[PDB]
């Protein structure tokens, strides 16, 4: 499934995810294709802040959902 | 904010269809928002106040009939978006009830 | 007795009470004020959540005492 993450800058990022992938995943993919290290990312939906060892179906996340990238320090 | 494609994909459930003269005072209560109203709602009922990629549409909402009249405010739950919406006995009881709680609520 | 609830919009509810009040009678005046029914209230004074069965004197709220009203209705 294909979803995105918009950033603060108003930039948003596709990215191509199965369901099964967990929220470390995505931060690692996010690292691969912008270069900011996972520990930066903060990854919300819903509004809720989405947890490392948590999979994108636990949050209910579908194809073409969009997450919230805070960059955390 | 578009809130016409959010009113264009929305769903009804528990016996709202989009006839329901609760679901047309809803409408005609949440066109009227101030901007800042429609940012709480969707804060209420989605979670954030920012449009998804694709736009308000792409949220799919739900209102849900929540039971016959009361006081009893709308409830939500923000991993679908779904929103719980008594019955109420009037519009501006619907609005009123509708406004404390997107305003009074945080938190899950 | 008054004590004050503050609402996340700033809004602040006056009651007027007793210190052997229970916390089930808070939410009843609040009720009446504001309609919320109680099962939608969570009340916090001194970062706790005040629990039904003890009285405003179990948790030594005073007079002009402040308690925080959050509304529990968007679990997500």
């Amino acid at each position: 499934m294909q979803i995105f993450v918009k950033t603060l800058t108003g930039k948003t990022i596709t990215l191509e995810v199965e369901p099964s992938d967990t929220i470390e995943n995505v931060k690692a993919k996010i690292q691969d294709k912008e270069g900011i290290p996972p520990d930066q990312q903060r990854l919300i939906f819903a509004g809720k802040q989405l947890e490392d060892g948590r999979t994108l179906s636990d949050y209910n996340i579908q194809k073409e959902s969009t997450l919230h990238l805070v960059l955390r320090l | 904010l578009d809130f016409q494609a959010l009113e264009e994909t929305t769903e009804y459930d528990g016996g709202y269809t989009r006839d329901s003269v609760l679901i047309r005072e809803f409408w005609e209560i949440v066109h009227s928002f101030t901007d800042e109203q429609k940012r709480l709602f969707l804060q209420f009922t989605t979670g954030t106040d920012r449009a998804p990629v694709g736009g308000l549409g792409k949220l799919k909402m739900i209102i849900a009939k929540n039971g016959p009249d009361t006081e009893r405010l709308p409830t939500s739950h923000t991993c679908f978006n779904v929103l719980l919406l008594p019955e109420y006995s009037s519009k501006e009881k619907l609005k009123e009830r509708l406004l404390k709680a997107i305003t009074y609520a945080k938190g899950f």
